[PDB]
């Protein structure tokens, strides 16, 4: 599965919060385009 | 040194390993160089010729200066005079007659060095500049497709100027990999247009005879004379096109385009003055730290001028009867009676002097807008004397100390930690001295480059079995066998230390 | 050893040991300390100066020689500029000396012909020497300290 | 004092992280490691 894993790499963000049980634990989840599309515009890149 | 300089106080940190085998890439290319300079008549000649040329390269350079600082010193003693030997440039030497002559036999020298600086560089040094550039070509296309996928910049100038050198069928010339044009045929090839690729990397035929050389190896035919066409005059165009950037085959231009303009009015020669502050290794230094903060300069003597604007205006509106330029009555010369001329009073006798246009603008002691001229002046002498003098100080001041730090970096992690791993000057400090040792038996830079020339040297069904593997991961580029993190020490530091 | 003795022979030689001072009091040692220590820095950039005014020597040789002037009297005597090697010593003990530059001390240049020719040569000395060279001697010092 | 205050950011924004405050040591016992505890693991913008 070297193209669904390649193609969806953009699209799969990785957090390490932690709760609960008080330990590490990972989390997945989804990110549109338009989500990720307008945060590399110029203007939020200076605010960052 | 320069290497091992400009890759700690860089962007590396990552990708500096790929640098260093980068770095040993073109030594690799330097040593050969060396080794080959240490009608049969031309032959012979030429080569024995062009080859004490360049290697008597650093001597015929200072002999410049020096031919130079003399030929300046013998025109310090000409003369005018109304009265010939029009007025008349003729020469008042030490009473002798020995120095009329000797201006005119270290002219033609001048210009005979300045002749070999330019041959011999055309030698010494234009072969690795080539390299260093048909190398980027080939790896920008294996393994990025520059010119097969996209387009370079659509606005950058050194990346579609070499647009003009893939059809050519001599494309590796310098770069050893003179295959550079079969093996990309085939990574892309069928995604791509197999039968359109085929030409615009060049060499046809490609398609119809591609195994054609299977037969056997022909021999060429020698000759002379007509060997003159066997030019591939689309490729010389090319690297014809790539030397005349170099900042330094234009600086060796105006050298000798001053010397044949001075055989033209022999005060000319004054420009070679001038080249001291580009040799003597301190002056560099000096003059670096000036450039280095040279924005922050040119924009600082902008933001005067516009300053200086705002002062004329306020002047040009209220105070012109203040302004005179004569004690012979009738009012002559008023230095105001147009705007332009007041803005260059306020500039040569301006910002200039110590005090400020406060000493060159009558008194104002009678009273009628007398308070409002004194504070006219005292905010003019601090807003430019004492603070716009003093920033031109401190970008200068401060440029010593940058320039001083970042020479003071280097020989502090160059001295308290490896560059090939990343470890520390402790750990390595549990025993009698051993970070001294890690970097003198185990990792230590000149090992790693003798290995590259190891395994280039010997035949392939030979190499052993550390070593396959290290030049099957040099080939492909894929380097993870450098330690980087870890050590023999450290693995094995129990099994037995 | 070979002060004191000369001193009995002019007795104003003994003024040399006023010159002990700065090389006993520890104070003293370290102040000329810092100054010397960067002195080759120091040397070669008064170099790159004898070098500098002798471009604008050969400049003001070759083009603007009737700007300089000596006298009221009239019939042009002590005119500057007739020799090289005469007008190389206009530009140091009245040249770099002073705080604004060989435009005072050359007549001046409002009646045309050759005018803006004046003020570029004036500005762009000014700059060049006054305001970057005499702070690279500073920057060298204050360094130091450092 | 202000090209130092612009060096302290350089140079502590490249030698820590910004989310825990572990240093670019630990996290160099592999191969490129501290380039991935900030590209996958955390880093900014995923938590956003
Ligand atoms: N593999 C290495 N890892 C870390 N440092 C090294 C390594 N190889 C050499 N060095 C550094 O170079 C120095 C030893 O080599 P060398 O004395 O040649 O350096 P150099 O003084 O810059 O060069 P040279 O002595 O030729 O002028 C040490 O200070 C050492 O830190
Ligand atoms: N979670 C994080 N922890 C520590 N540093 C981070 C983190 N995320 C990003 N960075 C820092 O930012 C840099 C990588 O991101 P990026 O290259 O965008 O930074 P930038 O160069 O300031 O921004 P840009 O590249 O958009 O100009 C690294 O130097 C890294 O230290
Ligand atoms: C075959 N080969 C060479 O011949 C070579 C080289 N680097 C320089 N040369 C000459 N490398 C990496 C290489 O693979
Ligand atoms: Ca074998
Ligand atoms: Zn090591
Ligand atoms: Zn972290």
């Amino acid at each position: 599965a070297e193209s669904i894993l390649e193609y969806f790499r953009p699209y799969l963000g990785r957090i390490e919060i932690m709760g609960a049980s008080r330990r590490i634990e990972r989390i997945y989840f989804e990110i549109s385009e338009t989500n990720r599309a307008q945060w590399e515009m110029p203007q939020v890149k200076e605010s960052k | 040194r320069q290497f091992i300089f400009d890759v700690v106080n860089e962007g590396g940190e990552a990708e500096k390993m790929e640098l260093f085998v980068s770095f040993c890439e073109d030594t690799i290319f330097e040593m050969q160089i060396a080794a080959q300079i240490s009608w049969g008549e031309l032959e012979v000649q030429r080569v024995k010729f062009l080859n004490y040329l360049s290697r008597n390269f650093y001597t015929l350079k200072y002999l410049a200066l020096f031919l130079a600082f003399a030929i300046n010193f013998i025109l310090l003693f000409y003369k005018v005079s109304d009265s010939p030997p029009n007025m008349v440039y003729y020469f008042l030497e030490e009473s002798t007659g020995y120095m009329e002559p000797a201006l005119w036999c270290l002219s033609l020298l001048h210009t005979l060095v300045a002749f070999l600086m330019i041959i011999g560089y055309n030698c010494l040094k234009v072969p690795l500049v080539i390299f260093k550039r048909e190398k980027e070509l080939a790896r920008k296309l294996e393994f990025d497709g520059l010119y097969i996928t996209e387009q370079p910049g659509d606005d950058d100038v050194k990346g579609q100027w070499d647009r003009l050198v893939l059809n050519t069928p001599s494309f590796p010339s310098n770069y050893w990999d003179k295959f550079v044009k079969r093996k990309v045929l085939d990574k892309h090839g069928d995604i791509f247009g197999r039968e359109r690729i085929a030409e615009l990397l060049g060499m046809d035929l490609a398609s119809l005879e591609i195994t054609a050389h299977n037969e056997r190896k022909p021999d060429p035919p020698p000759g002379l004379l007509t060997w003159l066409m066997s030019i591939d005059v689309k490729y010389q165009i090319w690297k014809f096109g790539v030397i005349f950037t170099d900042n330094s085959f234009l600086y060796s231009g105006w050298y000798m385009v001053m010397s044949l303009l001075g055989h033209y009015n022999n005060f000319f020669f004054a420009a070679h003055l001038l080249d001291i502050a580009m040799e003597v290794k301190t002056l560099r230094t000096i003059l670096s730290s000036v450039t280095h903060n040279g924005k922050q300069l040119v924009m600082t003597v902008g933001l005067l001028a516009v300053v200086v604007y705002l002062y004329t205006v306020v002047a040009f509106n209220f105070f012109r009867k203040f302004y005179n330029k004569s004690e012979d009555e009738d009012e002559p010369d008023m230095k105001c009676d147009d705007m332009m001329t007041c803005y260059l009073f306020h500039m040569y006798v301006g910002v200039r002097a110590g005090g400020g246009i406060g000493d060159e603008i009558e008194d104002p002691a009678g009273d009628e807008y007398e308070l409002y001229r004194v504070v006219f002046d005292i905010t003019f002498f601090f807003f430019v004397i004492v603070i716009l003098l003093a920033i031109i100080q401190g970008l200068i001041i401060d440029a010593f100390g940058e320039l001083r730090d970042q020479q003071e970096q280097v020989k502090e992690d160059m001295e308290t930690k490896c560059f090939i791993c990343g470890i520390g000057s402790d750990y390595f400090d549990t025993t009698p001295h051993g970070f001294e040792t890690h970097t003198l038996e185990e990792h230590n830079l000149a090992n790693y480059m003798f290995f590259l020339m190891y395994l280039i040297n010997k035949d392939e069904t030979e190499h052993t079995g550390q070593e396959s593997y290290v030049w099957k991961m040099y080939q492909e580029r894929c380097w993870d066998f450098f330690p980087a993190g870890d050590c023999f020490r450290k693995q094995y530091e129990d099994q037995l230390s």
